[PDB]
RNA sequence: AAAUUGAAGAGUUUGAUCAUGGCUCAGAUUGAACGCUGGCGGCAGGCCUAACACAUGCAAGUCGAACGGUAACAGGAAGAAGCUUGCUUCUUUGCUGACGAGUGGCGGACGGGUGAGUAAUGUCUGGGAAACUGCCUGAUGGAGGGGGAUAACUACUGGAAACGGUAGCUAAUACCGCAUAACGUCGCAAGACCAAAGAGGGGGACCUUCGGGCCUCUUGCCAUCGGAUGUGCCCAGAUGGGAUUAGCUAGUAGGUGGGGUAACGGCUCACCUAGGCGACGAUCCCUAGCUGGUCUGAGAGGAUGACCAGCCACACUGGAACUGAGACACGGUCCAGACUCCUACGGGAGGCAGCAGUGGGGAAUAUUGCACAAUGGGCGCAAGCCUGAUGCAGCCAUGCCGCGUGUAUGAAGAAGGCCUUCGGGUUGUAAAGUACUUUCAGCGGGGAGGAAGGGAGUAAAGUUAAUACCUUUGCUCAUUGACGUUACCCGCAGAAGAAGCACCGGCUAACUCCGUGCCAGCAGCCGCGGUAAUACGGAGGGUGCAAGCGUUAAUCGGAAUUACUG
């Protein structure tokens, strides 16, 4: 970049996105196990999978990596269909 | 220009010898540069001026090449200078292009330093310089004519120390007369066309003055001055009337030289500039009306119609005046060539298109081709070729012109015959028979007929027939026989000459 | 921006006294007034239509020494008030301030008037007004200011003036050198001779 | 009170006529150009062409009151001395006024440029419902206790440069756990789950580890529900032409369910139904940013979309996402393309449709200027710093408006020119002469306003333990204008420095002589030119404009000549 803070600017918004990469990347995987539990069949796993997801997808949010919204909608699907099976 | 202040400026110094009496070297070594042979063609087909600081004062250096294609660089750079330096070698000795520079001394009544310049070649010796040139009224030494002699080794780097002092002496002697304020003037040294900067000009100002907002009028072109420029020096705030700096933002390119007059407002200038083109519009016009009324008949009395045209750009100003002169010299009765269109730089669309409706060649001493330039260029059959020094410009527009000519003055011959008890036919309308006395006569080669040693007709045979072979070639002592159409009458006695080409 | 050629010719085109002179003269010991100028003066227009109607607006141009440019903006305005555009054309012309020094006597011409205007020689309100076309009200009062009060042009144009017919919308004190603007003049303030409605054709074909 | 209360026709077909019908003119208008000419000023306008290419400067920073900090300069200091004993120079130490480089915060999504693309994820009018929204704002509560890092820096090392490699080492309002957790999110509910950060100003007992504790106020941080502003989304109508384009369509149209977004939605995927669009113009082709408005017209219309303002789109070309409240980013990143610059040859760098400026194209369009003083934007508690936004200045008669280039007097009415039947007529009161004025330009002298604020003190209130500090409001003192030689006013000199352009046969205001002789030439239309040419060219005279005047280009008018009005 040709302007001093231009400069700053990307090097920051490197740092900030393998920052937001790393827990994002974490935060799919926990969601990804409750799908996976849903989809062989187990309330318990589905659960139990759902309440480490829960707080963390919370705090995502609060943290601005996600909207509030999204996840809301990740705990109500969820909710909603492992509640269709057991 | 009012006050009458007198302050003392730094000399002017113009250097012109035959090509080769490194002429450059001086400049150089002083200047401790050296971007001689760092150019192509080795030597310097351009001029510039170069300020240099050195004890006692200060002084700056101009130089022009020495060739017979530059006759006016040669005459501006002498008048314009205070002081001319002519370079002569032991070995060269005089030659026709140096004396051509003693007039040029002489008729600018500029008084004149010398220096040798080879001490170094053993074979090279002062007396025979001395001796030859005395002949010329220029160029005494201690005879009483108050001219010195200077003895450098050019390579060495040998003082110098005295033709430095004499140069110096030679100013101070002679009384310095100049302005540190007032209304400026001067001289334009070369003038060329740059792409982001424009149009600019190498401008040597007599009385030293400048400023951004003061406008300049140069010939008949007026404009604002944008920025200035010195030598290596990209800004300069101020300049003197001694160093020479680069004038920019002009309206377009000026003429190659002329004398440069700044004025208080641009309006009042504009009329005056106008002016100048009316003039020389009218000039224009009248050369015009002459040459073409000169003839005094619609056409050529002869056969030299035949001509090849040509269209050149130069990115300097100074070349397209300068050179044309030389282009002019290579002129003949048989072939004539002329320019059209000189251009002050690059190329254009208004110029490919000139070289679109006549045939010529485009040609430059220095020039790209641009990016709307390339696409016509490719398209219709041109011809761009670019050309770092005018030495094999000059060569090869003679070759065009040298190609040009079509001349058969035949023409060996590749068989003589004697025709004899002609015979009709239908066809051709006649059938002359014939004996062939020497060589081979064949089918495509042209012959010539004569009678009596005068020539009664031409032509080139359609048929070499004997009797119903009609054999392509027929050889010497062998009965032969031959019709041509359009010849007709058949005489005994009469010899054809067959020729090859 | 100002026609400054010979005046009488003006007269003589028009077919009548233009004042462009004092009136100190008879006008006919000064020009062959019944006779246009030129070589071929004697010679009658048989004149158009158009004709009559162009010299009509000359002649009140040449009156009031307004050039076409601002003449004609004079009828766009006359136009654009309310009432009587013929009408409301000459009393703008008569609202000149050049013209309004005039008729209080302080210039021997609308000419001179002008000059005494254009060089700080006059007054609106006990305020410097110096542009001609300065268009005076109601109540204004212009004056001589007091450097100028002693210039003899003055003294010599308020006693031709004594002479003229008087303007019955303008209060002139000679003494003082100052006068005012009571009204706006009627159209039967103004000459009769006078065909504006001509104008008013010329100038909405 | 007033505020669309407005409308013309002429020449030219014919021997002549009436009708038909086209061509042409008078008018307004212009971002104009060219030809001749050219004094001043105020206000405006100024690449319409190549969304062609761009050298150089400048156009986006700022905060030490978040942070480790010193390298510059500036003081200060135990202690070195300049020592001529209070003046001091340097060795030192961030002690502090400040501040390069660095982390961090907020701004680089605004301001400014352009109109390429787009006949619709556009614009205009009018409505909808499923949403987010930095800074500013109201409400109610938090602001607890910890942890591992890292740039700078240090050492070693690679590069021509750009910029790197190792290992050390350290701070925070950088970053992450843990606690706390509802009028928040999920859930019928029971329940389950989510955050944060300090930094300054001043200070009374009181005292220590002299750092501060503690007292107090300012400010920033977190949560939730609002306000305001901004933005996303959906529907209807309108918004160019062409059928010498009539059929178009597989995410296509809908349904179910999963996923997805801030949010509704074929947004996406699977499955299912077989629909959806189209002569009320789909599809395809050509062209084009839309509007307020602008020009013209009595109007209805016609033409149009510079300058100002609103919306959209673009940022060398094609594609992409990252950061962020906001971007798929005008001076950010990545890939590919076109192109250019640097290089020590191995490798690097850049994108003026920001402001100046350059080359190129063109009939044609400006200075590489001054200033943040004013308004407004970014950062900061502030002081202030930045601001080619903006305010101004330069250039061009490009346009609009104003003014000047003198005023008055001046006759047998001169000389000269021009016409003349040689009587005289005209140029012409024109000139000369005579008085007289002095705008503008020139030169000196003086001198508003655009300035509100901000700075020291002071006093009062609200604060509080407090007269501190903070903040508000009065007071005084000294100050802030790029323009600028400002506007404007006074004085001096003299009519002194300031008039050209087109036209004069009819249309059409303005007539004669000489030259030419179907030539040279004129010509908007008719039509002029072969011996009297008011039509060519010169002259005298005249007409119309006037710092302009003509010619060319261009829209509408007249044209009821696309006729809805008609």
């Amino acid at each position: 970049a040709n302007i001093k803070s231009a400069k700053k600017r990307a090097i920051q918004s490197e740092k900030a996105r393998k920052h937001n990469a790393s827990r994002r990347s974490m935060m799919r995987t926990f969601i990804k196990k409750v799908y996976a539990a849903i989809e062989a069949g187990d309330k318990a796993a589905a659960q139990k999978a759902f309440n480490e997801m829960q707080p963390i997808v919370d705090r995502q949010a609060a943290k601005g990596l996600i909207h509030k919204n999204k996840a809301a909608r990740h705990k109500a699907n969820l909710t909603a269909q492992i509640n269709k099976l057991a | 220009d009012t006050g009458a202040a007198a302050e003392p400026r730094a000399p002017v110094v113009t250097i012109m010898g035959h090509v080769d009496h490194g002429k450059t070297s001086l400049l150089d070594y002083i200047r401790s540069t050296k971007v001689a042979s760092g150019e192509a063609g080795g030597i310097t087909q351009h001029i510039g001026a170069y300020h240099v600081e050195t004890e006692n004062g200060m002084i700056t250096f101009l130089d022009t090449p020495g060739h017979a294609a530059f006759t006016s660089m040669r005459a501006r750079g002498a008048q314009a200078t205070d002081i001319v330096v002519l370079v002569v070698a032991a070995d060269d000795g005089v030659m026709p292009q140096t004396i051509e520079a003693i007039q040029h001394a002489k008729a600018a009544q500029v008084p004149v330093v010398v220096a040798v310049n080879k001490i170094d070649k053993p074979e090279a010796d002062p007396d025979r310089v001395k001796n030859e040139l005395s002949q010329y009224g220029i160029l005494p030494e201690e005879w009483g004519g108050e001219s010195q002699f200077v003895h450098v080794s050019a390579k060495a780097g040998t003082g110098i120390d005295e033709l430095l002092d004499a140069i110096l002496l030679q100013a101070e002697v002679l009384e310095l007369k100049a302005v540190r304020k007032g209304m400026a003037s001067g001289a334009v040294i070369e003038s060329f066309l740059d792409k982001g900067r424009g149009p600019v000009a190498t401008v040597l100002v007599r009385e030293g003055t400048l400023h951004k907002g003061d406008i300049v009028l140069c010939g008949f072109e007026y404009g604002r001055v944008r920025a200035m420029r010195n030598e290596l020096g990209q800004e300069v705030l101020e300049a003197g009337p001694s160093i020479p700096v680069e004038i920019l933002g002009l309206s377009g390119v000026p003429a190659a030289g002329d004398e440069v007059t700044v004025v208080r407002d641009e309006k009042k200038a504009r009329e005056v500039a106008l002016y100048r083109q009316g003039k020389f519009r009218e000039v224009k016009l009248a050369r015009q009306q002459k040459s073409k009324l000169e003839n005094m008949f619609a056409n050529m009395t002869e056969g030299e119609v035949h001509e090849v045209n040509i269209v050149l750009k130069a990115d300097v100003q100074g070349s397209v005046e300068a050179i044309s002169d030389s282009l002019l010299k290579l002129s003949t009765d048989e072939v004539k060539v002329k320019i059209i269109g000189s251009g002050v730089g690059g190329i254009t669309e208004t110029d490919a298109t000139l070289a679109a409706a006549s045939n010529a060649i485009l040609v430059g001493f220095n020039v790209r081709a641009d990016a709307s330039a390339r696409k016509v260029i490719e398209a219709e059959s041109l011809d761009l070729r670019y050309y770092s020094v005018i030495y094999n410009l000059i060569d090869e527009v003679k070759a065009a012109m040298s190609g040009m000519l079509s001349p058969e003055l035949k023409q060996q011959i590749i068989g003589l015959a004697e025709v004899r008890d002609v015979f009709k036919s239908p066809k051709f309308g006649a059938i002359a028979g014939c004996m062939v006395t020497e060589g081979v006569v064949k089918r495509h080669n042209p012959i010539r007929v004569l009678r009596d040693n005068v020539v009664i007709y031409e032509g080139e045979l359609e048929s070499l027939r004997r009797f119903k072979d009609d054999v392509n070639e027929v050889r010497n002592g062998m009965e032969c026989g031959i019709g041509v159409k359009n010849y007709n009458d058949v005489r005994t006695g009469d010899v054809i000459e067959v020729f090859e080409i | 921006a100002r026609y400054l050629g010979p005046k009488l010719k003006l007269s003589r085109r028009e077919g009548t006294d233009l004042f462009l002179k004092s009136g100190v003269r008879a006008i006919d010991t000064k020009c062959k007034i019944e006779q246009a100028p030129g070589q071929h003066g004697a010679r009658k227009p048989r004149l158009s239509d158009y004709g009559v109607q162009l010299r009509e607006k000359q002649k009140v141009r040449r009156i009031y020494g307004v050039l076409e440019r601002q003449f004609r903006n004079y009828y766009k305005e006359a136009a654009r008030l309310k009432g009587n555009t013929g009408e409301n054309l000459l009393a703008l012309l008569e609202g000149r301030l050049d013209n309004v020094v005039y008729r209080m006597g302080f210039g021997a011409t609308r000419a001179e008037a002008r000059q005494l205007v254009s060089h700080k020689a006059i007054m609106v309100n006990g305020r410097v007004v110096n542009i001609a076309s300065y268009q005076v009200s109601p109540n204004d009062v212009v004056s001589i200011r007091e450097k100028a009060k002693k210039q003899s042009r003055v003294k010599a144009a308020l006693e031709l003036a004594e002479q003229r017919e008087k303007p019955t919308w303008l209060e002139v004190d000679a003494g003082k050198m100052e006068g005012t603007f009571k009204r706006k003049p009627e159209r039967s303030d103004l000459s009769a001779d006078i065909n504006e409605h001509l104008i008013v054709e010329l100038y909405s074909k």
